[PDB]
């Protein structure tokens, strides 16, 4: 819950940025119809930004909210039902995985021969 | 299958890995700066010079090489990069005089991270690198002298640039103070030694200013001011007169002239014909003129600018050849004599009365 | 125009250049001749103020030619940058109320984001 | 030079002349100050570098013995590494004025015998010196003396 | 042949009769390299899962060609590290390999070869995902060296190596990847933290108690993640002032 | 103080050259903004980093939690994936079984 | 034209550098002779700065002489709105640079289909810049494009596309045939030369490296920029070693993103 | 005669000798001795 909290809390930075980035490429390309359609996409653009901001207040605070042991307390130098619900799904598609590897084979194989066959015909 | 033969590849690797700080040894033996050789560096898998002492320099005081010497504590050179040739020197400093608002407000040793890549002639060691990494040092030292001078000044300082200005970067390779009441325009201080000048450079950094510095005016006259006498009080007292003026002079239109003379002596010239001197002063007083006639024969006038008539009684309302002497003002009459208010199409006081 | 007109603004920027310096070495000569003990003719020694400020006036006039020609060439260079005089109008307040447009969006969301 | 020449007669005639400055004052501020109106508004460190960035095989530390915060200072070193063996401390006499020299080694004959593999060491230590460039560091010193005793464990076994 | 005057190449390539058996067999072997080929890449997409490895068969063969783009990512970092990528263009007893950064290295039909090879390229990735994430999380890349020349020979290919150091100085990370012998990692703490560290008496000041003289080694298994990358971003969070 | 509100600040402060009321003072200016909010943004970055360590070394059945959903995402994808490729593969066998 | 901007701006602080150093002549003139310990000194210092002084006059005038040699020649509204204009689309320039050099993306997750008309508009628009290479599409294996690209007298490259992203390159010499007995692409030969065997290589990494993950007109147009400084084989040297031939090759590596000659050994 | 030079392309003026030598008794085996030149006709 909390430990992906921060997943999202770190993508919404990741976020910013990249939508920041976005609106300068779209503040260099306008040139003085396809006008007002630039401005419907620079405040919609600014609209998605405002969102993410107050979305990374909220996660903020409930991070924050949710510490008794301090970093670099964590590193190691050198000198119960969840597990087997992982080993489940571990287990599925594991076998997913190689049926889907057969698939994939059988595809590539094909793919070469149909490209064999119809180069040798000229 | 051993057919591989890691041995040759081992020693490959080692020569072009290893080969690159020979020439780097021996550029920096040709100009005897002290150094423990070519050791591998803490872990197995790197290596590192590291300086002693580097020489001296040229043109600062011995307090200032006193302070520096007793400041560094360590300068390794450092090969990263693919192609394996980019040197990157960490110079690390003790007892760093002044802090900034960037919160590098932490332990005493700063970390200044030079990096140097030759061209792909002169080869990974040379006299350029060494030369380069002397001009660096050189700018360090150039400009730890004005803060050595500044962070000295700092406990007595008149305490109303103590609300003007605070310090944001001090890299040891730039200084940028940050001024305004609301802390939102930047000059930027760094020993450049191609010319061997400093450069100020200005710029608008926060959420309360005009669209520009509104010292761009006069930033070359700054420069010169700085190069004679390098003082960053001098600098925020001049920053401090002339902020005032300066914000209501770029506000005019452009007709309106401004050849900046002398630094706190700009020069307004409407049109071609009138001309109107302006001269900064301490505590929120300029004083203005007519320009046009002499500071000498009263009875010539200048080459380009007729005398304008009149003159002297308009700006006597906000505070015959007797334009000639300045009349000061309060920058605030010289907010209301310049900024546009419509007519007792919205154009200025002044405009209105040389028009 | 501006370009004449800084073709004859140099030669008497050297000519003023030249008096300056030989007009400054002959003060500096008399100061000194009276300074120290010798005699020295009183003369037309023809002030040197005059000089210093006659040199900046006329560095006055050539900034200010150069100032006006490179607003009025960076001026055409942006005007060809953007054949009736009315579609002339409104494509100039079409363009007008565009820039408008684009700054009060920026205004308006960089308040938006915090007051 | 050109354009400028007889300024500099004016000023390079009348040097050494105890009122020259008086001269050009009396020349030259009035104009300026009516143009731009008036005017403006134990140990040396390099050891303790040394020591401080050395890696924890060695141990340096002050000799009890010999004079103290004086030119000179004496060091006695260590050796820890499990790779390498136990070997004599090893007798460091670094000059003041260290940069721009080079320090030297306190030679004991007499502990480097009594074995074979401590000749070794010796003997090898003694080429490294001989192979070593001028000016070199105290660093360089106990780096020769590790790879000393490496390639005495090498050659021995 | 006469008037548009020919070589002795262009007048033999027209008339060169070969015949079945050298093209049937050339074919054969194409498609029996080729087989080997998808077979090791996919053992090692099934075997290793630390780094990642990818393939992208191309649409159009030959009788006597094929082409692969394999990318090596790590997992949840597609973007940082894009920066070994191969083709592979199976021939008929050859496999020519094209790096992204301009190497080029023939291969030969064994399947020990291509194995070797893509280890070795494992290896380098573990590295330059480390150099490439230094670059986004601010830290300064002090060192790197693609085939590092000191420490142990190792079997495969050569080793490499970064460090790097903490934006604010005290912290460094030093990483030494190899192809048979992998990642051993280790931080450099400064003087004062770490108080096992044998004192001496010649230094006499404080201010070197703020060079990073010490250096503790980071046992890498019981630390907190699914992946490499994932565990030295928490690393390096971890040596980063508590802001809590 | 509170990070994210010195990345509203800085972030408006990349701005303010803009809107109110000539290329090197652009550039220190654009230079020094968009460092100042890149090293914020990194710092913000850090912080979520630190906490989530503290809870992966604390309270580790989150972390398994995840793990959990993940997997059963790519579950559901490469079912999705299978359908729609049977689905292609089915028409193209109606389409070359007309020839 | 720019050239006039770049001289008068230039020549605009010429003006200011000469009154400066006129000015700072005869400022350090006022102050005098200072102390500077050794008399022997002091007196130097002072000519010292005397001469460099006059020197720096001398030369801010003969710049200004040579800019003059060189030089040739309601309403507020639409200004104030085109220096705004400008002012935001450099502003915006630069801010995007800085941005997407340091991204903080690490993935595209959270928590290719196109017309083959696109593709020939794309590959069109590209064919109308660079008025010496001609590029020819063609589609002999579905919709998987071929180009032909020509590049002066001096190369062919056969480019195979697969949904308007490069997939591989072959680099022939002019005359070589890249035809076949049909008429049709030669797509898989060699160019019988070590010249074009090396670019071919060169381009291979060249495909690998301009990589956007989504939009790809700008890998395409970065690609044939980067293939147009080509041209100068045979003709430019060497940027490490100078010479024009290491082992019988010519500078075979034209550099990303500074496009210039080396030998492939000269890295 | 049995030698080969492996120049260093990033740094000329060094090459790395390797001369394959038979070892006596073992005939399917080789000795290699590694040599490192430098170089200025
Ligand atoms: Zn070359």
């Amino acid at each position: 819950n909390t430990a992906s909290l921060c997943r999202i809390g770190q993508e919404t930075v990741q976020d910013i940025v990249y939508r920041t980035m976005e609106i300068f490429q779209l503040l260099r390309n306008m040139q003085l119809g396809t006008y007002q359609d630039r401005l419907t996409k620079l405040q919609d653009n600014l609209r998605q930004l405002s969102v993410l901001f107050r979305k990374l207040r909220l996660v903020y605070d409930k991070c924050n909210e949710n510490d008794p042991i301090p970093v670099e307390q964590l590193i190691p130098y050198v000198e119960s039902e969840e597990r087997r619900e992982i080993a489940e799904v571990n287990k599925k598609l594991k076998q997913k995985n190689q049926q889907l590897k057969q698939i994939m084979d059988q595809l590539r194989n094909l793919i070469w021969d149909i490209n064999a066959m119809l180069a040798m015909r000229n | 299958m051993c057919a591989f033969n890691k041995v040759l590849a081992h020693f490959v690797a080692m020569c072009d890995t290893n080969m690159p700080f020979v020439g780097l040894r021996l550029e920096l033996s040709n100009l005897e700066i002290p150094h423990q050789g070519v050791q591998v560096e803490g872990d197995g898998f790197s290596h590192a010079i590291r300086l002693l002492k580097i020489p001296p320099c040229k043109g600062i005081t011995e307090e200032t090489q006193k302070a520096l010497d007793r400041s560094l504590l360590d300068c390794t050179f450092r090969l990263q990069g693919r192609n394996n040739r980019t040197w990157v020197a960490e110079l690390v400093f003790a007892n760093c005089p002044l802090n900034g608002t960037s919160t590098r407000e932490q332990g005493p040793s700063r970390h200044v991270y030079l990096t140097y890549e030759n061209l792909l002639s002169e080869p990974v060691g040379g006299r350029k690198v060494v030369e380069m990494f002397l001009n660096d040092w050189n700018s360090i030292a150039r400009l730890y002298e004005c803060v050595l001078e500044f962070a000295r000044s700092l406990p007595d300082i008149p305490a109303h640039l103590n609300i003007f200005s605070e310090v944001r970067v001090y890299n040891y390779r730039k200084l940028i103070l940050c001024y305004g009441t609301t802390k939102g325009s930047s000059i930027s201080i760094q020993w450049n030694s191609i010319h061997q000048k400093f450069h100020i450079s200005l710029g608008t950094v926060g959420p309360n200013s005009g669209c520009s510095n509104c010292h761009n005016t006069i930033l070359h006259q700054l420069q010169e001011m700085f190069n004679k006498t390098p003082n960053v009080v001098q600098l925020l007292q001049v920053l401090f007169d002339t902020q005032a003026p300066l914000n209501a002079i770029n506000k005019l239109p452009t007709c309106f002239s401004i050849l900046p003379q002398s630094s706190t002596h700009i020069r307004l010239a409407f049109r071609n014909m009138y001309c109107i001197d302006i001269y900064c002063r301490s505590r929120g007083v300029v004083a203005i003129r007519d320009g046009a006639y002499s500071l000498f024969d009263n009875s010539k006038l200048v080459e380009g600018f007729y005398p304008a008539p009149g003159l002297k009684t308009f700006l006597n309302m906000f505070v015959s050849w007797a334009a000639s002497i300045p009349t000061i003002l309060t920058h605030s009459a010289l907010n209301i004599l310049l900024l546009p208010s419509p007519t007792p199409y919205l154009c200025s006081p002044l405009e209105r009365f040389l028009g | 125009d501006p370009v004449q007109r800084y073709k004859m603004l140099i030669p008497q920027l050297k000519e003023s250049l030249q008096t300056l310096m030989k007009v400054a070495a002959q003060n500096l000569i008399q100061n000194t001749n009276i300074d120290n003990g010798q005699k020295s003719s009183d003369g037309p020694i023809q002030r040197f103020d005059k000089c210093l400020e006659e040199f900046y006036a006329l560095c006055d006039q050539l900034e200010l030619c150069l100032r006006l020609a490179h607003e009025c060439l960076s001026q055409s260079c942006d005007s060809a940058k953007h054949l009736p005089y009315p579609q002339y109008l409104a494509v100039i307040k079409a363009q007008i109320s565009c820039a408008k447009d684009i700054h009060t969006a920026l205004l308006d969301c960089a308040n938006k984001v915090t007051g | 030079q050109y354009l400028c020449q007889p300024l500099l007669d004016a000023v390079l005639a009348n040097i050494r002349s105890p009122v020259f400055n008086h001269s050009l004052y009396r020349t030259f501020v009035p104009a300026m100050t009516a143009i731009h109106g008036p005017p403006i508004t134990s140990i040396p460190s390099v050891l303790q570098g040394e020591v401080a960035r050395l890696d924890p095989k060695f141990l340096v530390n002050l000799d009890p013995s010999h004079c103290s915060n004086n030119g000179t200072v004496h060091l006695i070193c260590k050796l820890d590494d499990k790779d390498l063996p136990s070997v004599p401390p090893l007798e460091l006499s670094v000059p003041a004025d260290y940069p721009a020299q080079s320090p030297l080694w306190i030679d004991r004959q007499w502990q480097y015998d009594a074995n074979p593999f401590l000749q070794s060491v010796h003997r090898c230590m003694t080429s490294r010196l001989l192979q070593l460039p001028d000016k070199h560091s105290v660093t360089a010193l106990l780096n020769t003396w590790a790879q000393s005793v490496h390639q005495a464990c090498l050659s021995a076994a | 042949s006469g008037p548009q005057a020919f070589d002795k190449n262009e007048i033999n390539s027209l008339q060169s009769s070969e015949g079945l058996l050298e093209k049937i067999i050339k074919q054969a072997k194409h498609i029996f390299l080729r087989s080997r080929a998808a077979a090791t890449i996919d053992s090692l997409a099934s075997r290793i899962e630390d780094p990642q490895i990818q393939a992208h068969w191309s649409n159009i063969n030959d009788v006597y060609e094929s082409s692969v783009k394999v990318l090596i990512t790590s997992q949840g970092y597609e973007q940082i590290c894009k920066s070994i990528q191969l083709q592979l263009n199976i021939g008929v007893e050859q496999i020519r390999v094209v790096h992204r950064d301009g190497r080029v290295i023939t291969l030969s039909y064994q399947e020990q070869e291509l194995q070797d090879f893509l280890l070795s390229q494992m290896s380098q990735h573990q590295v330059h995902a480390v150099q490439q994430l230094a670059k986004v999380m601010g830290w300064q890349v002090l060192s790197f060296s693609n085939h590092v020349g000191l420490g142990p020979i190792e079997s495969i290919g050569n080793a490499s190596a970064i460090t790097v150091a903490s934006p604010s100085g005290d912290y460094a990370i030093s990483v030494r990847n190899g192809p048979e012998s992998g990642s051993k990692i280790m931080v450099q703490f400064p003087r004062n933290q770490c108080k096992d560290l044998p004192k001496s008496d010649v230094l006499q000041d404080n201010k070197w108690s703020h060079l990073r003289g010490p250096f503790k080694e980071v046992q890498w298994n019981k630390m907190e993640g699914r992946n490499f990358v994932y565990k030295m971003e928490l690393l390096m969070s971890a040596l980063s002032p508590c802001l809590l | 103080s509170t990070l994210v509100d010195e990345l509203e600040s800085s972030f408006e402060a990349c701005f303010a050259s803009l809107v109110s009321q000539d290329q090197e003072e652009i550039r220190t200016g654009v230079d020094q903004c968009i460092q100042k909010f890149l090293d914020i943004a990194r710092q913000t970055e850090c912080f979520f980093l630190q906490k989530r360590l503290q809870l992966s070394v604390q309270k580790p059945e989150q972390v398994i939690k995840e793990d959990v959903s993940e997997l059963r995402n790519e579950l559901q994808r490469k079912d999705a994936l299978v359908q729609k490729h049977l689905t292609k593969l089915r028409h193209w066998q109606q389409v070359l079984e007309d020839i | 034209v720019s050239v006039n901007l770049e001289a008068f701006s230039q020549a605009i602080s010429a003006i200011q550098a000469l009154r400066s150093s006129v000015s700072r002549v005869f400022d350090c003139l006022k102050d005098g002779m200072r102390n500077k310990e050794t008399l022997e000194g002091r007196e130097k210092a002072f000519i010292a700065h005397f001469q460099d002084n006059l020197h720096s006059v001398n030369r801010d005038l003969n710049e200004l002489e040579r800019l003059s040699n060189l030089v040739g020649k309601l309403y507020s509204q639409l200004l104030q709105a085109y220096k705004w204009s400008n002012k935001l689309q450099y502003h915006a320039g630069l801010a995007s640079g800085l941005l997407n050099q340091q991204s903080l993306k690490r993935s595209a997750n959270q928590m290719l289909v196109l017309p083959p008309q696109y593709v020939d508009d794309v590959i069109s628009r590209i064919d109308r810049m660079f008025p010496e290479m001609s590029i020819h599409l063609s589609r002999p294996n579905g919709t998987s494009a071929m180009l032909l690209v020509t590049l002066g007298k001096v190369l062919k490259v056969i480019v195979v596309m697969r949904s308007l992203f490069i997939d591989r390159t072959i680099v022939k010499g002019y005359n070589e045939n890249v035809y076949t007995e049909d008429g049709k692409l030669d797509i898989w030969s060699k160019s019988n030369y070590q010249v074009f065997q090396k670019v071919t290589d060169h381009a291979t990494t060249a495909l690998l490296h301009y990589q956007l993950p989504q939009m790809p007109d700008v890998v395409v147009r970065s690609f044939m920029t980067w293939l147009r400084s080509y041209i100068k084989l045979f003709q430019a040297p060497c940027q490490r070693c100078g010479k024009f031939l290491q082992d019988g090759l010519p500078p075979t590596w034209r550099d990303f993103r500074t496009l210039e000659a080396f030998h492939d050994t000269c890295r | 005669k049995n030698k080969l030079f492996i120049k260093l392309t990033r740094l000329p003026q060094y090459y790395i000798v390797v001369e394959m030598l038979e070892v006596p008794n073992k005939p399917t085996q080789l000795s290699y001795k590694y040599y490192f030149m430098s170089v200025n006709p």
